[PDB]
């Protein structure tokens, strides 16, 4: 399946 | 469909970001309407 969206920043 | 053209909101567990689609920008900021 597509990935999961990308992380927030930190 | 309330925010800029290519941006979704993104939920994790400590709130909610931005993320922009076609270059794959993150960020805690609202992109705006």
């Amino acid at each position: 399946p597509p990935p999961p969206p990308p992380p927030p920043p930190l | 469909s309330d925010l800029p053209a290519g941006w979704m909101r993104v939920q994790d567990t400590s709130g909610t970001y931005y993320w922009h689609i076609p270059t794959g920008t993150t960020q805690w900021e609202p992109p705006g309407r």
